[PDB]
């Protein structure tokens, strides 16, 4: 589904937000 | 169209040009864990 | 040798009719058996002249000089037509075709704009008899067609025509309608002109002729808003001669 | 008469421009 | 000193970050370029024209010679998905390289090697960097007319038979020509450098500015800025960038004009009727109708007292009449058959036209480069059915506006470098208040 | 052109009469001071 | 009011026998109309020559008569001037022509007499409007 | 004292009564020559065939014009994008036909304006000031080398462009409204919105200032006279202000921080012009405004009129009539 | 005295039938056959004194004068009006829909 590849793609980025900010990182 | 043999892909090809917009978000989402600093 | 179009845009040669060398002094003969056209007939303006209005008795008036005001846009070429031969050996030239108008508006002293649609249109022009050979002292005398200068679809300002447009004053609802029956009916004028085509040079070999011109012929009257003036019309031709 | 009144008031307001500008009040601190 | 807002001015004096940024930016050209292409691929019909599909990057591939044959047909969509994917790949090597000098990389560069760093204030240093991608751009320049000359050729929409790749074999070398275009006046007829209709002058110019890219880069870095220059400019990073943006913007406003009238290296056949183009057009299948019914279009007075058909320009020259009169400077390769040296030829008109030529009028002038923002096709008072807005459109008001910010870009920070550089861009000091130490006006 | 005679004296006494009254005004200020 | 079968029924010959369309047809003709022809015929009329239009009322008068889905399938094929005395497949598209006007190259039989069934329909529906121009927009 | 160095000085000095500078060096006589142009044509030009059909415009006073109605009209339709300038004419009496002053008037007031706006810039740094008011200024200005220069050429021509005129400037916008729906572009709405709003913003700051102006003056004298040219301290109470208008909406809606609201203030109106010059600026490449005729119908096919297609009624009635002796063909497709 | 000449004409047969001397040439598509080659070669071929000559047409098949004898009848004649058949107006009279 187009939907559910943007979706993947979506969440890729604030999914790298998440994991430095869940390990103090250099953020 | 796109070769048959990647033909699989048309459906993120169809998404893939939005990409770049996306840094632009991803950037305020950046400065919205950090607190806009 | 001759020019390409991107040699020539831009220069005002466009507007201006073929000339013949000053040794082009021949003659081109006629055989009344042929049959003969012209293939290519070029009417180069230099000069327009208006007749002023002289208000007093029998003092008649005067052609006055005038300025051009719409450029390099006066020149009727690529005319074409029968060339006759007559029982009497007198050559007449029908139009058939070709571009036969141009719009000119020119500027009297005063301000005065004068609008006039400078045409050839269905000239039939006619030379002396016993011709047999054209020459340099050849001369063609004809008359035109001169319809008028806006054709029936033509919109006055207020909307007014003759094949459209209001019939009245709309903006005068409840106005006397008598005094307005000039410019609230249209009318189609045609009236004819007379031209003159003085030949100067002949190239024998090749058929091609060059001269003087002058033609008479009324100007705009708008739809039959005004009167015409009369106008006289000085300048060069070009024409090209084809057993046809 | 209506071409004249009409360029009258603007030659006017074209000589007003020049007052307020060179014949203002000048502004003086304080 | 900056808030988040303003955060990228954090980077000015942080030359490695500063790098990761530039190149990180660059992988988002370079992936935008490659999947945008895979996009007008996977929607690509060949049956339909380009321009009616929405595609930008294609018809500039297409320009180059790929993919098509004989009269803009394509033959082949390879070429074009090895664009895409080239680019598309070499995107994420230029993201690596970017996240890593922004992230991880060495913060500044000038400690780490004498050769990379670079201190803004460095007039030696700043113009060798610029001398460098001078010579990088000659090299540019000089790719197209390798490959217009020696592998393929080009698309030439005026090549005999509609249409065809050409390979450049006598680029024009003349200065009087190449350099002539840019003293043409910008004016109706003349067009500057817009005006440029054939390929020989195309790749000639091309080979003059890859050679003369070449020489001022090394000019540049063999040289230091001499002294009128020093104390011209300001010396900083802002200013650079203000420059830049200055010329940014007079390039957008160029482009947008080149593929509003150019229909030379943007083929109609691939980016649509220009709106001269399609003006001119629907004259000629009115022409043609009516010629065909009996008018005799030359003779044929219109209600103006202008020629319905034809009438003369302000030259002489004749040309289509009705309101594209104002058009009559457009050249086509449809059009100029009928040219004779005093302009549209009487008697080609009434005997050469050829059916190709009536297909493409009337095709042309069904294409016109006017639409909705929803795209809706024709006139703004049409009703809905074609789905169509021309390429041109869209390629003329982006790079309009693009062109227009870049240029409120330009006075931003020209004007904020000039303030900085002096000591007053954070405002004016209480006690030393320049006004208040000159004479009053009166 | 068939305009409205009036036109001119209303438009003469618009302007004068409300600019001879700001002209008095004023005068009458700066000789006070 | 709704896209009845007495509305998607049409002649399908001069003869006077008729076909009844399904709404999925009359969809698809429309959009086939779209894709190919309404560059020039949207409502319709025609952009390129509006002297003749496509009401059925014109078609009728047209020789061979157009006015039906045999008439109109034929005319996709093998296009004539109004009164037949011409071919016309260089500047009209049509599948004799489809190497010019490529569009028709990817057009089976059965597309044709879908457009062929819209260009009846949609004056059964719009009336005055198809093929009338802007005056009735 | 090098003679060079002294007009150089002079250009500059910031003790002349109207800054000149290098911009101004420029501006003034482009200014001069397009505002004396101007005020001769439209007293006494004569008329003026603006779409090259033959059918003179009148547009000045003399002619029978008066105020609302005078223009400087545009040059002809058959001139399109060609440069016309005087010693292209025959005659100074052929200039004056085709609309030879128009572009005369356009082209030294653009470069004269253009060089306002740097005069701007270059007085601000003579004065120890920050840099941008220009940009403020590069709002107008961009709107108008849209309807004089942007839309001309776009269109082909300018006898397409914005006439000088307070009459001409309607027929401008009314024939931009049916070629291209100005009204349903977005661009344009927010032109709207950024001039209803700077109106709106612009009596709501000067009645909050004036609200909180503190007592300096009887009853008997303007409180105008409470401040005093060059004061240090504050005039008005903007903690007074800011209690009263946050209490009007809610306090998180109001500004305490003057340095923010007066940078909304410059903000809101240009950015909205700004897109509305670059509105008009699209639509000269016919990227018009949304199309929603017939974009509603029944379930039988029946077209459901909304009011687009209304507007479309009217813009149909704009297209038809506009300029009704100059097309000849169906589509009026520039 | 001053008169529309072209109201003056819609109270005459051209009002009502196709007048070979003075109708635009799109009134020829009414009627079966004769749009565009008959319509072309009435138009090129006037006037006409009476609505038969248009069958004296030189070049005629048999099957065209059928088609024009089918017609006659919705076919008139009147003298030629200037102020509709200069300009072309024949061919294009400037209306389109
Ligand atoms: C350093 C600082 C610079 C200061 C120097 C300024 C001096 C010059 C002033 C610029 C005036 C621009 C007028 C453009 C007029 C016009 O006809 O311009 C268009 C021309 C292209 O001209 C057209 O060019 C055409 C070329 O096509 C020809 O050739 C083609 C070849 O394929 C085709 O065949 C085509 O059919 C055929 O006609 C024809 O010649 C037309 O007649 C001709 O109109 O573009 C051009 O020269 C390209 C340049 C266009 C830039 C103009 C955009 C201005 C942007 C305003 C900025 C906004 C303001 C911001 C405020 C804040
Ligand atoms: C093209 C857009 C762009 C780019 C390239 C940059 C780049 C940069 N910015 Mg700027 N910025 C931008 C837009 C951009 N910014 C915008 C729109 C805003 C306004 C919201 C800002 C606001 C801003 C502020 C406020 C600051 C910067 C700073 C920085 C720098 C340090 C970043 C850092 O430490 O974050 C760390 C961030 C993270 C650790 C989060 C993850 C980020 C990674 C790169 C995401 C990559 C995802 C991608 C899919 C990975 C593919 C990998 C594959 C190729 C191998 C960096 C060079 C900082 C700076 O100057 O420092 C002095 C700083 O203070 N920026
Ligand atoms: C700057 C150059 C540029 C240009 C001229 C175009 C033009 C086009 N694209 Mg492309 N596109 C671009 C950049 C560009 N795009 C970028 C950066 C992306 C990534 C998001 C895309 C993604 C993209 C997709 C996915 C598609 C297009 C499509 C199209 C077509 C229709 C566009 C439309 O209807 O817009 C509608 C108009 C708007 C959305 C207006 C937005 C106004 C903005 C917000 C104001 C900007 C102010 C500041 C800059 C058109 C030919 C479509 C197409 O037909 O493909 C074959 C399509 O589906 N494009
Ligand atoms: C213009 C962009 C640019 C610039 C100026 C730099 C500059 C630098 N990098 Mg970065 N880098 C870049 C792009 C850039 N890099 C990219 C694209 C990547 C990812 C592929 C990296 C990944 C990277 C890493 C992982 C590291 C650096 C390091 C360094 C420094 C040392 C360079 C050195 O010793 O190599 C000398 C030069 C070479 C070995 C280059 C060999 C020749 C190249 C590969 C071919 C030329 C490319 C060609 C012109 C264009 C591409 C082809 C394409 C069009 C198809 C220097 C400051 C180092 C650092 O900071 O120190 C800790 C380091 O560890 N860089
Ligand atoms: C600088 C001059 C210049 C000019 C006029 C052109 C013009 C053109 N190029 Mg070339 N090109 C150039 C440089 C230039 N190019 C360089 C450096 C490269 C390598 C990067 C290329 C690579 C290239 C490719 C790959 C292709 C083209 C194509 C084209 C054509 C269509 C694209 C277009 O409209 O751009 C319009 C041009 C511009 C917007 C550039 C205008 C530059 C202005 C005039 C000067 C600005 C000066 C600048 C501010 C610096 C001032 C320095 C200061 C100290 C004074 C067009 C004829 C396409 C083509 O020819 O298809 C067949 C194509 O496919 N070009
Ligand atoms: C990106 C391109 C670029 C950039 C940014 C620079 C930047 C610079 N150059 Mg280099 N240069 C380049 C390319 C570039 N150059 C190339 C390719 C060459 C080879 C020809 C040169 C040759 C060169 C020389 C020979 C010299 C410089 C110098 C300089 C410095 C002064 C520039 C200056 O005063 O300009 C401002 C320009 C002027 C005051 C006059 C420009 C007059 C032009 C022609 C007027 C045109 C205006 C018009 C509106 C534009 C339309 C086009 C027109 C031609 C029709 C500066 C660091 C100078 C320096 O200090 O070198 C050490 C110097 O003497 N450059
Ligand atoms: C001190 C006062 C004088 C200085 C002020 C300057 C004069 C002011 C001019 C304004 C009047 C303009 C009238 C022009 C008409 C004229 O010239 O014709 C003169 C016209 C009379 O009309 C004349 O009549 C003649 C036969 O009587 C013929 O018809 C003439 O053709 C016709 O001109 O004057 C009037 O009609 C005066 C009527 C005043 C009543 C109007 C008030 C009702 C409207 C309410 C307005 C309230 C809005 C307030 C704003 C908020
Ligand atoms: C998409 C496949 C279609 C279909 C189904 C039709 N057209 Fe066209 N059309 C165009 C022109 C100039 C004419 C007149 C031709 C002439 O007689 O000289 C036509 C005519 C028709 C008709 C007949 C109408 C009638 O009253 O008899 C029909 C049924 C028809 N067309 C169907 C022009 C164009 C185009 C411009 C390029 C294109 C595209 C189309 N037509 C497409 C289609
Ligand atoms: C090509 C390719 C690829 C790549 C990809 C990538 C590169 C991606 C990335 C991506 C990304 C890059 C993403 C991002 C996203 C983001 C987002 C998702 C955002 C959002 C945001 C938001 C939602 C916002 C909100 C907010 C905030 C936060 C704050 C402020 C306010 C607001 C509201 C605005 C892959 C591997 C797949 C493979 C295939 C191919
Ligand atoms: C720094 C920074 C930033 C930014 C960043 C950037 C901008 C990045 C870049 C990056 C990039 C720029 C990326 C790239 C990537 C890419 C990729 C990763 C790709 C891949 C590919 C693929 C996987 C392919 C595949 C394929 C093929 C081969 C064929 C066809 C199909 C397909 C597509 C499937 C931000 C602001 C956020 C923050 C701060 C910091
Ligand atoms: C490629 C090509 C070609 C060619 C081109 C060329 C060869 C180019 C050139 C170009 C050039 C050659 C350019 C130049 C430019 C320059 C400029 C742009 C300038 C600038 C300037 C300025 C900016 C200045 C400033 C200043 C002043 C004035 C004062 C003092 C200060 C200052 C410095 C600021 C052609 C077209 C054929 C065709 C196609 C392709
Ligand atoms: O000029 Mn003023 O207006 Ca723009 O479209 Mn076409 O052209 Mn005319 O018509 Mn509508
Ligand atoms: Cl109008
Ligand atoms: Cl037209």
């Amino acid at each position: 589904a187009q939907l559910t590849m943007i979706a993947m793609i979506g969440i890729a980025g604030p999914m790298i937000i998440f994991l430095l900010a869940v390990r103090r990182g250099n953020l | 169209k796109l070769p048959e043999a990647y033909a699989i892909f048309d459906p993120l090809v169809d998404v893939l040009p939005v990409i770049p917009v996306l840094f632009l978000a991803l950037a305020f989402v950046w400065q919205a864990a950090v607190g806009f600093r | 040798q001759t020019l390409t179009y991107d040699d020539i845009v831009g220069t005002g040669l466009a507007n201006k009719c073929p000339t013949l060398d000053d040794t082009a002094r021949g003659a081109y003969p006629i055989d009344s058996s042929q049959t003969y056209r012209i293939a290519r007939l070029c009417l180069q303006p230099t000069t327009f002249l208006v007749k002023e209005e002289p208000k007093n008795k029998r003092q008649e008036a005067e052609f006055v000089p005038t300025k051009l005001v719409t450029r390099e846009t006066t020149s009727l070429d690529q005319i074409q037509g029968e060339l006759k031969v007559n029982s009497d050996g007198s050559l007449t030239f029908v139009e058939e075709d070709g571009i036969d108008f141009q719009p000119v508006t020119v500027q009297m002293a005063g301000g005065e704009r004068i609008p006039l649609l400078f045409t050839v249109k269905n000239l039939v022009a006619s030379t002396q008899p016993n011709v047999t050979s054209i020459t340099t002292s050849t001369d063609f005398k004809g008359e035109f067609n001169v319809p008028s200068y806006r054709t029936a679809n033509f919109l006055d300002p207020k909307g007014r025509g003759l094949a459209s447009g209001y019939d009245s004053a709309i903006a005068l609802p409840q106005a006397k309608e008598e005094e307005l029956a000039r410019a609230n009916v249209k009318r189609f004028s045609l009236t004819k002109g007379q031209i003159s085509l003085n030949v100067a040079k002949v190239d024998g070999r090749t058929g091609e002729i060059a001269g003087t011109f002058e033609s008479e012929q009324l100007s705009d009257d708008d739809m039959g808003a005004h009167e015409p003036h009369e106008v006289k019309i000085q300048g060069v031709f070009y024409a090209s001669i084809e057993p046809a | 008469m209506e071409t004249i009144t009409y360029v009258f008031i603007f030659a006017c307001i074209i000589a007003l421009f020049f007052f307020a500008i060179f014949f203002r009040e000048p502004p003086r601190i304080t | 000193g900056f808030a988040w807002w303003a955060g990228n001015a954090r980077l000015i004096n942080l030359s490695g970050k500063l790098l990761g940024a530039h190149v990180a930016h660059a992988g988002l050209i370079v992936f935008w370029a490659g999947a945008m292409t895979l996009f007008e691929l996977a929607h690509f019909i060949p049956e339909k024209p380009m321009y009616e599909q929405g595609l930008i990057l294609i018809p500039h591939i297409a320009t180059l010679g790929w993919g098509v044959g004989p009269g803009g047909e394509v033959v082949d969509t390879f070429p074009f998905f090895v664009v895409g994917v080239v680019h598309l790949i070499s995107s994420a090597v230029l993201g690596f390289g970017g996240v890593y000098h922004a992230i991880r990389g060495p913060e500044t560069l000038e400690e780490y090697s004498s050769f990379f760093g670079y201190d803004w204030k460095d007039k030696n240093k700043m113009t060798t960097i610029l001398g460098f991608h001078l010579i990088v751009l000659g090299i540019g320049a000089l790719l197209l007319v390798a490959k217009a000359m020696f592998f393929g050729g080009l698309y030439d929409t005026w090549a005999p038979g509609g249409g065809d790749v050409r390979v450049i074999t006598n680029p024009t070398l003349d200065p009087r020509v190449i350099f002539g275009y840019l003293l043409k006046s910008p004016f109706g007829g003349e067009g500057w450098i817009v005006s440029v209709n054939n390929l020989e002058d195309v790749v000639g110019g091309h080979i003059w500015i890859g050679l003369i890219c070449i020489a001022g880069g090394i000019w540049h870095i063999l040289t230091t800025p001499f002294g009128w220059a020093r104390r011209a400019f300001i010396w900083s990073g802002e200013a650079y960038l203000s420059y830049s943006l200055g010329a940014l913007s007079m390039m957008g406003f160029i482009a947008t004009c080149f593929v509003w009238f150019n229909n030379t290296v943007y083929p109609s056949e691939f980016y649509g009727p220009t709106g001269p183009e399609a003006s001119q057009a629907q004259a000629m299948t009115f022409l043609i109708r009516d010629q065909k019914l009996g008018a005799n279009v030359g003779s044929a007075q219109g209600p103006t007292g202008l020629g319905k058909y034809l009438m003369r320009s302000p030259t002489g020259e004749i040309i289509f009449g009705g309101e594209t009169m104002r058009f009559w400077d457009f050249r086509g390769p449809w059009l100029e058959p009928l040219r004779g040296p005093n302009g549209l030829d009487l008697n080609k008109i009434k005997n050469d036209i050829q059916p190709w030529q009536e297909r493409r009028a009337a095709e042309y002038m069904t294409h016109a480069p006017l639409g909705s923002l929803n795209s809706v096709g024709g006139v703004a008072t049409e009703i809905n059915s074609v789905n169509f807005v021309s390429p041109r459109s869209w390629l003329a008001t982006s790079h309009f506006v693009l062109a227009f910010f870049f240029l409120v870009g330009h006075l931003w920070h020209a004007g904020r470098a000039r303030a900085a550089a002096a000591g007053f861009e954070k405002g004016i000091d209480r006690e030393s208040e320049p006004v208040l130490s000159m004479p009053s006006l009166d | 052109m068939e305009v409205n005679q009036l036109g001119l004296i209303a438009t003469a006494l618009f302007v004068l009469v409300p600019s001879v009254f700001l002209i008095i005004l004023y005068v009458q200020t700066e000789s006070q001071q | 009011a709704e896209l009845t079968p007495e509305v998607l029924t049409v002649p399908l010959n001069s003869e006077g026998k008729t076909i009844t369309l399904t709404e999925k047809q009359y969809l698809e003709g429309k959009r086939l109309f779209q894709y190919a022809c309404a560059s020039c015929h949207v409502g319709g009329i025609t952009k390129t020559n509006p002297s003749l239009d496509l009401r059925t009322e014109t078609l009728a008068l047209a020789t061979p008569p157009r006015d039906n889905i045999e008439g109109l399938v034929d005319y996709m094929k093998n296009p004539t001037t109004y009164d037949g005395e011409q071919e016309i497949a260089e500047v009209h598209p049509s599948l004799r022509s489809a190497d010019i006007f490529p569009k028709m190259r990817n057009l089976t039989e059965k597309d044709l007499v879908a457009i062929a069934g819209h260009i009846l329909v949609e004056p059964k529906i719009l009336g005055d409007k198809w093929g009338g121009g802007k005056v009735y927009y | 004292a090098n003679l060079w160095e002294r007009f150089c000085n002079w250009v500059t000095s910031t003790d002349n009564r109207l800054y000149v500078g290098w911009f101004g060096v420029i501006m003034i006589p482009t200014l001069l020559a397009a505002t004396i142009c101007f005020v001769i044509a439209f007293i006494a030009a004569p008329p003026v065939d603006i779409d090259g059909i033959r059918e003179p415009v009148s547009g000045s006073l003399l002619y029978g014009n008066n105020i609302i109605t005078g223009a400087v009209v545009p040059s002809s339709n058959a001139i399109g994008l060609h440069f016309y300038p005087i010693w292209e004419a025959a005659s100074l009496d052929e200039w004056l036909y085709n609309g030879g002053p128009y572009q005369l008037i356009i082209f030294h007031f653009l470069l004269g304006a253009s060089c306002y706006m740097g005069r701007q810039w270059e007085l601000s740094y003579r004065l120890g000031m920050r840099p941008w008011i220009c940009v403020a200024y590069s709002a107008p200005l961009a709107s108008a080398f849209a309807v004089f220069l942007i839309y001309p050429i776009g269109q082909g021509s300018f006898s397409d462009g914005m006439p000088l005129g307070i009459s001409g400037t309607f027929n401008f916008m009314i024939v931009f409204q049916a070629e291209h729906n100005i009204l349903m572009h977005p661009f344009h709405q927010l032109g709207v919105a950024g001039v209803f709003g700077g109106a709106l913003f612009c009596a709501m700051h000067g009645s909050l200032v004036t609200s909180s102006l503190i007592r300096e003056t009887t009853e008997t004298e303007s409180a105008n006279y409470g401040y005093k040219f060059g004061q240090e301290e504050e005039t008005y109470n903007i903690v007074a202000a800011h209690g009263y208008f946050g209490r009007l909406i809610f306090q998180y809606a109001s500004f305490n921080n003057s340095r923010s609201l007066h940078f909304f203030l410059a903000a809101w109106p240009v950015v909205g012009v700004w897109f509305t010059a670059l509105g008009i600026s699209t639509m000269a490449f016919n990227l018009n405004g949304f199309n929603f005729n017939h974009s509603v119908i029944d379930a039988k096919g029946n077209v459901i009129n909304t009011w687009a297609d209304i507007i479309n009624r009217a813009n149909l009635g704009m297209e038809v009539m506009h300029e009704r002796n100059a097309h000849n063909f169906p589509l009026d497709l520039a | 005295e001053l008169v529309n000449v072209v109201d003056e004409k819609l109270g005459t047969a051209y009002g009502e039938k196709i007048d070979l001397n003075n109708t635009n040439i799109a009134a020829f598509i009414q009627y079966r056959g004769l749009y565009p080659t008959l319509a072309k070669l009435i138009v090129k071929n006037a006037p006409y004194e009476s609505v038969e000559d248009v069958l004296n047409i030189p070049g005629l098949t048999e099957r065209q004068k059928q088609i024009l004898r089918e017609n006659l009848e919705h076919f008139t004649v009147t003298e030629v009006e200037t102020a509709l058949v200069e300009g072309g107006d024949r061919y294009n009279n400037g209306l389109y829909k």
